[PDB]
Formats: structure tokens, sequence, C-alpha cells
């Protein structure tokens, strides 16, 4: 009821957010771990919201109840659990109210989707277009400010002008342990929501941002080469066929990602608006992260070792074709044939791997085998 | 990014007028441009944030023998768009020659609006094929745009000239314009006038005001196609991404129009998918096989519905396949627009590259071949004679459209390592 | 109390209702489309003689009352039913002279009466008593036992337990009579066979497993 103890080199089975944990050994064998976690939750929560707000005052009523338990022998778990959960319910409603209301969580989820998960197509596309040379160049310290002010200028360019929670966004080009390789995005977190956003969840958000931005970057420049040549040989028309041919499977990859983002984010937001429990919000974030980490298929190495190549081949093709609009008989054919055969190999391999069995994975196959050229494989 | 829309000819200014009125009613603006209180969106795709708090669209107003453009002038939607660039028939040669002699200042008008917006994605041409007023000038301006700017996209919303029709030079005009369309455009959206006429005489019992109702249809299609650009999604927030999948090669860039309600005057994704795949919910009416289809849906879509609908579409095989590769109907999801009428809450449209349009092309080629063999239907137009005394451009256009038909039939084959 | 909260969540009656509906209207249509092969073809038709795959998992508190070797028995009765429906639809798809049609009646009546027997007198009579028994079981233990003594008597009445060389073979050969009559539409040499095998069935079934006499007089 306070977060104060008076032990002198002894234990009472407990060891802001300082020296609070329970160990299984010191906790008695006839008292379970279940009620002990409720006790620990009460102590930590009350300690957190008690200071810097300068909170609840039912401490004396609860203390009289506990003291009555002390007077009447001996131990029987049902009375102890009833009084501990009676504290727990009031503590949990209090704590939930503070964290959700004094700082809004809903706006945070909107911003995180809008930027980490590429929820602004025009802003991010204009950012790829404008900051091309900046992000292309190898890492150094001072490019991070340039890419940040370009990224802010695009936010004003689309005509959504808004101060506050836009300056909290940054593009971090780190240096000393092409600039796309060390590229990151960061976001700041307030004091009531501080425990909810710990380094792990934002660490995963950064990796998702890198994956989606890589495929979105690939798409536009492949297409620029294609449209440049389209506006104008046997060598010529082969390349436009090839441009289209790569764009297809790449676009389908990004669409499978679009599918999981919509489906899982709806559950997360809807669970947050419909609960008054602190623990259930933690569990909602757990489910969101685990599903997303699975659906990227970064856990399994071979399909990852293929999607990297799907981006890579387009990079090489785009750099080779853009030099001369006229035909390349300067070993252009040597790489062009290898490119189409290796694209067949990699697209077939990822198709095979994508072939428990989550639904979304399953019908992503069922686009191309409508039109039957992996029915022949 | 940002789209600058070009309108020319009486039919083109008609469809641009109805499209601008449709986007005015759609977004939160008055016919003056006054901001509303209900407006994930974007108002910078067709609209400049212009300098009297009216989101004035970047539109090039071109007039040639203006009759309906005068009615566009005295209108409440003339307070929405007028950057004051209006500058002045029944033939392709006349419109071509008239556009030729004054290309400079209208190119300066294009340059003014090109300097007007910060970014650019493409040029959408409100055009009518063999419409007389739009014809010739549209083909010449298409040559000017694709030559002057090779780094941008050119789109041409086009009708197919069959209105149950007297003009006998119309196959020559459509043939020359189609030569320009194949050679000087990145993508062409084609519709059939007879198909929309059949659909309009079906859904209502109108016979006389067919033009205005067709205008409603094309404006709704044009809003529906750029909804994914005007409202931020994940893909096709630029034109070139939507243009990319349907077009496999620079010669096959002609796209069929579909939209699954023919009605706006309960539903699931599964039913509207199977309702979309028939060729009589297509608004464009041997082995005929699509190259690539793309469908975009807007509504209260359960995300599992598109998944099992695409399952059903696969094992039913109700879509025409591509031999040489995979390129299939792609499910895209878009946001339901504010202030649209609440009928067909789940509504989808499709754009598709089909080889069946080769049949319509060779029909018009057969009409041209008939009138050209008879040699009594050039009518001796003086601009046609003075433009080309030898009329070799008709032969060149015939050769180009023949190569186009051969490439269509070659793409139909399981081998497209055989060309034309 | 345990049996009450087993029929309010993790309802065994729900899985039971699904079970005996995944054999025997809807599953007719599914198999008749197969009449006009491959194991992945069946998955995609399903999601839209004998044969198909029959499987669904039981949640673990009802997986301690429904065995894994109980699923195999569900499949056995499924197989026997599919052969009858196949023979019935082969004899009911056809649009000499009018003489073929007497041969149609001469066989179609026999399979139809047998179908009526197999469903009604066993699989629905014994099912209707069995439901009234399980809704008054308040014990874990007896619930397995009434179920095993429900399957093992339907498995006796529709016999598969032993004497499949004197009952099963007759049904198997009249399945080939279905094929032979299906092709022709010689003809007279089929009822000479049918009258032989029918009387062989009767002259074997005249000694009795005891429930077989209910058709041997029809």
């Amino acid at each position: 009821l306070h977060g104060l103890l008076l032990d002198q080199h002894e234990e009472f089975f407990i060891k802001s957010l300082k020296q609070f944990s329970l160990r299984v050994e010191i906790l008695p064998s006839y008292i379970p771990v279940r009620v002990a976690e409720k006790i620990l939750f009460v102590g930590e929560s009350v300690q957190m919201f008690e200071n810097q707000n300068v909170l609840k005052n039912q401490e004396d009523t609860f203390a009289a109840e506990l003291h009555r338990l002390k007077q009447q022998p001996l131990f029987s778990l049902v009375d102890f659990e009833q009084v501990v959960d009676r504290i727990r319910s009031t503590v949990a409603e209090h704590l939930w109210k503070l964290m959700v209301e004094e700082s809004d969580l809903l706006g945070q989820l909107k911003i995180i989707k809008d930027f980490y998960l590429l929820g602004r197509g025009e802003l991010f596309q204009a950012f790829i277009d404008t900051a091309q040379h900046m992000l292309k160049t190898p890492p150094t310290a001072v490019t991070e400010h340039d890419v940040n002010v370009a990224f802010q200028q695009s936010a004003h360019k689309v005509l959504l002008d808004d101060d506050n929670l836009l300056p909290l966004l940054h593009l971090t080009i780190e240096y000393h342990g092409s600039g796309w390789a060390a590229l990151g995005l960061s976001y700041k977190v307030q004091w009531p929501l501080h425990i909810l956003f710990t380094p792990a969840v934002l660490e995963k958000y950064n990796v998702v941002f890198k994956y989606l931005l890589s495929v979105r970057r690939v798409q536009a420049e492949l297409q620029h080469c294609w449209a440049l040549q389209m506006q104008r040989q046997t060598d010529a028309i082969k390349w436009r066929l090839r441009n289209h041919m790569a764009f297809l499977v790449d676009n389908l990859q990004y669409y499978l990602q679009v599918d999981v983002l919509e489906s899982q984010f709806s559950q997360l937001l809807h669970q947050i608006n419909s609960t008054r429990d602190f623990e259930s919000i933690r569990l909602a974030h757990d489910h969101f992260l685990s599903n997303l980490l699975a659906q990227s298929f970064i856990l399994l190495k071979p399909v990852f070792h293929c999607l990297n190549e799907i981006l890579d081949l387009c990079h090489s093709f785009c750099s080779l074709v853009s030099q001369n609009l006229g035909p390349l008989d300067e070993r252009g054919a040597a790489q062009l044939s290898i490119l189409v055969k290796g694209f067949s190999r990699q697209s077939s391999l990822l198709f095979k791997i994508l072939s428990h069995q989550i639904n979304s994975d399953l019908a992503q196959l069922l686009l191309r085998l409508d039109y039957n050229k992996y029915y022949t494989q | 990014r940002e789209i600058i829309t070009l309108q020319l000819g009486q039919c083109g200014n008609q469809i641009g007028f109805e499209f601008w009125k449709q986007l005015c009613a759609e977004h939160g603006i008055s016919p003056e441009g006054i901001v509303e209180e209900f407006a994930t969106d974007r108002k910078d795709v067709f609209f400049y944030q212009a300098d009297d708090e009216h989101y004035i669209p970047r539109a090039v107003l071109l007039d040639l023998e203006p009759r309906v453009i005068h009615s566009i002038l005295n209108s409440p939607y003339a307070k929405l768009y007028n950057p004051e660039n209006i500058y002045l028939g029944n033939n392709w040669a006349s419109g071509f020659s008239q556009g030729e002699k004054i290309h400079e200042d209208i190119f300066d008008i294009i340059d003014r609006e090109a300097d007007g917006s910060d970014s650019l994605e493409g040029f959408v041409l409100c055009h009518s094929i063999a419409g007389g007023t739009g014809s010739g000038l549209g083909s010449y301006l298409l040559e000017r745009l694709n030559d002057r700017y090779p780094k941008k996209l050119v789109q041409t919303y086009s009708v197919f000239p069959n209105q149950d029709e007297d003009v006998v030079v119309q196959p020559y005009n459509s043939l020359l314009t189609l030569k320009r369309l194949t050679q000087n455009a990145d993508c062409v959206v084609v519709l059939d006038n007879t198909a929309l006429n059949r659909i309009a005489t079906d859904r209502l019992h109108i016979q006389n005001p067919s033009f205005s109702q067709i205008n409603q249809l094309v404006s709704t299609i044009m809003s529906a196609s750029t909804t994914t650009l005007r409202y931020p999604g994940y893909m096709n927030n630029d034109l070139i991404g939507l243009i990319a999948s349907l077009i496999p090669t620079p010669r096959l860039h002609f796209l069929m129009t579909g939209y699954t309600p023919l009605t706006t005057d309960k539903t699931t994704v599964l039913d509207v998918m199977r309702r979309l795949l028939q060729p009589k919910n297509v608004m464009v009416s041997t082995n005929h096989c699509y190259i690539a289809i793309l469908n975009i849906i807007q509504g209260e879509v359960d995300p599992t519905q598109v998944h099992k609908s695409l399952q059903r579409i696969r094992e039913r095989k109700l879509a025409n396949f591509i031999p040489w590769g995979p390129a299939s109907i792609q499910v895209a999801l878009s946001r339901k627009s504010p202030y649209l009428p609440s009928a067909h809450r789940v509504s989808g449209l499709m754009m598709a590259n089909h080889t069946s349009i080769s049949s319509l092309f060779e029909r018009t080629c057969r009409q041209y071949d008939k009138l050209r063999k008879r040699e009594a239907f050039l009518e001796q137009f003086r601009k046609e004679d003075m433009f080309k005394d030898n009329f070799d451009e008709m032969d060149t256009s015939r050769e180009i459209v023949q190569q186009l038909i051969d490439e269509y039939h070659a793409a139909t084959r399981p081998d497209y390592i055989s060309w034309g | 109390n345990l049996m009450q909260t087993l029929k309010k969540d993790y309802r065994l009656v729900e899985y039971l209702q699904a079970m005996r509906n995944f054999f025997l209207d809807t599953m007719y249509d599914f198999y008749t489309s197969i009449f006009d092969q491959n194991v992945s073809f069946l998955n995609v038709q399903l999601q839209e003689l004998d044969g198909l795959t029959l499987s669904y998992k039981v949640p673990w508190p009802v997986d301690i009352v429904i065995s894994l070797e109980c699923q195999k028995i569900y499949n056995q009765v499924f197989l026997l039913l599919l052969q009858i429906k196949w023979a019935k639809y082969s004899l009911d798809v056809l649009l000499q002279i009018h003489r073929m049609f007497l041969l149609r009646v001469k066989l179609m009546h026999f399979v139809n009466s047998l179908h009526n027997y197999i469903m009604t007198r066993i699989l629905h009579s014994t099912g209707l008593e069995f439901q009234h028994q399980v809704e008054e079981a308040k014990d874990l233990d007896q619930l397995i036992k009434i179920h095993y003594r429900y399957l093992s008597t339907i498995h006796d009445r529709c016999l598969l337990r032993e004497k499949v060389s004197f009952v099963k073979e007759a049904i198997m050969k009249v399945l080939n009579l279905a094929l032979m009559f299906a092709d022709g539409w010689s003809i007279e040499k089929m009822e000479s066979d049918f009258k032989n095998c029918h009387m062989f069935l009767v002259t074997i079934l005249n000694k009795a497993f005891p429930h077989l006499e209910s058709l041997a007089l029809s």
C-alpha cells in the first residue's frame, strides 16, 4: 500500500521500479505464485503512480482488512486471495485510467502505423524521390539532418501541416558501427506510456520499416527505367517484358505484407478500445508482434535468403539499363539472360516455400496459378 | 504524386467538366472551392492548394468551335477552376493543322501549369477519338507532350468510335489517331460508346440524352480509378504502379474498363468478384485471353473475404489466363470516399489488358479498308489533301495498326518469343 | 457439474452432429461431381466407388472421450455408404428400345431398398436410442462405453466384423453390375447374372448378423 519496507538484512519473499521482483525459492510452498504476482503488481503499480503526480487513499481500509486477517489465524488462501484481488481490481482500474488518458495511446498507434509500417504512400514516395542521392551515399554523421529535413518538407508538401508529434520523428543515419544500410527511424515516448514501450517493440518496428522501404524503393526506379524506354530493337522489347516480369512478383510480395498489416492491426486497435485491463493491453501487443514476426518469414532463413535476392536483381538491372537507352551489346545480354533465368529460380523457390499452414500464405499462391505458369512447374 | 489533367474538344471538355463536378461533390469543397468541415485523404493530386482558399484544379481549358464550353463558362464550377488559359473541328486534318500553327503558346500554357505544381506524375488527356473537335488537335498535342517531356507519363481516356451512326472520313481519322495513340502514349484507357449506350438504354429507358449519361459513367470510372491515388493506400499512390502490371510491353498498353455495380441510382466481395468476371459487366463490349487484370475494391471489406473469393476465382477459372507467364487479377483495397451515395457498399472496379480489343481494332480497320478500297470516302477534304497530298500517313498508320494486331495475336500465343 | 460444463463449452454433441453429417444431400453433391483420380483435386473440390478423406480434430477434453481409433470406424462406415451412393447415381444418370428401362428397374429397386435399410433401420434407429442414452450420462467412464457399444453394434448390423467372404463379396459384385449396365445404353445376359447373384445372397442369408433377415424377406 506504499512501496516501503523496513527489513534489516532479511526477506519477506519480495526482493520507482527499483528492487521489485519475486523469486520462487523464498516464496512459501503453500502460498502459490499466482497470488504472489497480484501482490507484486499492486506494490509496483502504487509505487509508480504515487509519485510525480504527488495517489489512492483506500490504503487504510485495505490495511484494516489485512490487519483483521493478521488477528485471525492462520493461513487459508481464499481469504488472502479475496483481499489481494480486491486491492488488485481498484489498482488496475486506476492504473489503466492514468496510462490511457493522461497520455493518449490511440494517437501513438496511428503515428506508428503511419511511419514505421508505411501508412503514408505519398509522403514516403516523395521522400524516396527527393532524398535519392542523400540516402544513396555511404554513411556519415551529417547526412542524417539532411534526410530528416527532407522528410519533414515532404510532410508539409502533401498539405498535412501539423506541429507536435511530427518533430518527435527522426531518421537516424548512424556512423562508425550506401546510406540505406545504416538507415533507421526513431520515435519518442512519454512517462505514463514509458513502461509500455520498452526497447524490444520499437526494435522490431525498425526492421519492419527497413523491409517495406526496400521493396517500395525498388518498385519506383525499376518502373522509371521501364517508362523511359517505353516512351521511345529486339534487345529493347525484351527489357520491358523483363521490367514488367520482375515488378509482378515484387508487387505481390508487398501485397501479402499489406494483408497481414490490415488484419492484425484491426484486432489490436479494437482490443485496446474495448478493455479496461492493464494486462490485456500487454497481451494484445504480444500477439501483434508475434504474428507480424512470423508473417515477415524472417524467422526461416531460406525464404529470407531469397527475398533479399529479389530486391538485389532489380537493383543490378536498373543500374545497368539506365546508362544507355540504345542497345547494350557491351555484355548487356550476358547479364540479361542470367537475370531472367535467376528470377525464374528465385521466384519458383519462394513460391515453393510459401507452398499449421496459415491461410494468407496459402492463397498468395493462388493468384499466379490461376493463370497456370506455376502449374507447369 | 500530382496529376495535371488536360481537356480539349467539346466531348473532352464535357467529360472533364463532369469529372471536375464529380470530384467537387466528392471532396469537401464548394463549387467556389470553399473548405468543408469533414475534409486519410489527399487533396493535392488533381487539386492545387490555390491562392484564394479554393482547391483549384490544374486544368488546361482548350476550346475549338465552342458551344458547350460557353455553358461551362457561365457555371458555378467556373469558380472552381479557371487559371485563365482558354485559347482557340469536324476533321482530323483541320484540328491537326490548327494545333500545329499555334503549338507555342499552348505549350507555354502547359509550361505554366508544369511550373505550377511542385511534383508531377502524369498527363491525363480528356480525349474523344474521331470526335471532330478533339480529333487531330489531340493527336498533335499527344506528339508535343511525349516529345517535349520523356520523363513523365501520358494517359489518354479514349472512346471507341461506334455510336450506331454522316461522317465517312471517321475511319481515316480514327486510324491516324490510333497510330498516334500506339506510338506517342505510355498507356491508353479505351471505352466503347456502343457498350455504354447499351448499358444506359438497359438500366434506364433513355434514348435521346445518351451523351450526358455516358458522361456520368466515364466521370464515375475516372474518379474510381484515381481513388487509390487520391486516398493514401500502400500501392498505386502513383500512376506508374497501376500502369506497370497491366502493360507487359510498350505495344500492348490498351486497357479494358470494368466496374461491378452498373448501379448507384448485403453485398460481399465474393459475389462482386464473380459478378465482375463476366464480359457483360464489362463496360467495353478463336482464343481470347487477358494479359493481366487488376481490380480495386472500396467498401466495408472483411479482409478474409478477398482471400476466399480469390480462392473461388482460382478453382472456378472464370477469368482468361495469360499463356507466357503469370499475370493475373490482383486484389486491391481502397477507402470508401466521404459523401458518396450509400448504394453497393462493397463496390469494385477493374482495369484489364485483353486481346479482345484486337477484334474491335480490326473491325475499324476493316471499315477503313472498305472505304479505302472503294476510294469514294475521303470526300476530298482540303486540309487532308494539303496535309498529305500522297496520303502515305494512312498507309503508315495501317502498317502500324497491322503490326499492333500481329503483336496482339502473338501475345495470344504460348510463345511470345515470336513477334510482329 | 463436469458433464454440465462439458455441454456448455467444448460440446461433445456439436462434434457428434458434425460427425454423422460428414457421411450422408450435401456429401451426395460433392461425390456426384467426382463421378464426371488425385488427392489434391479432392481438397479443392471439398473446400468448395469408395474414396474421400474424412478428418477433423477433437479438442483435448473431448479427445479423452473420443479415441483416435474411433475416427477409423467413422471412415469405414463412410466408405460403405459411398459405394451405395455411387451405385445409385450410376443407375440414376441415364436419360434396345424401352427394354433397357426394365433392366433399370430390376437393379435400381434392389439398391434403393438396400439404401433405405442401411440408413433407417440401423444408422438412425440405433442412433435415436443412443442419443437418449448419452444425454443421461453424468460420468466420464460410461460415456466412452456407451459410444463403443454404439459403434460396435452398428458395425455388427452393417456387418464388417467377420463373414466378409459371404456378405461383402455379393455387394462388391453387384457394384460391378452397376458398371456393366452403366456402359450399355448382351443386355439380356445381365439379368441372367442378377437373378443368379440375388438368389445366391438369399440362399446364404437364409440361415441368419441376425438382422440380415429383415431384407432377406423383402
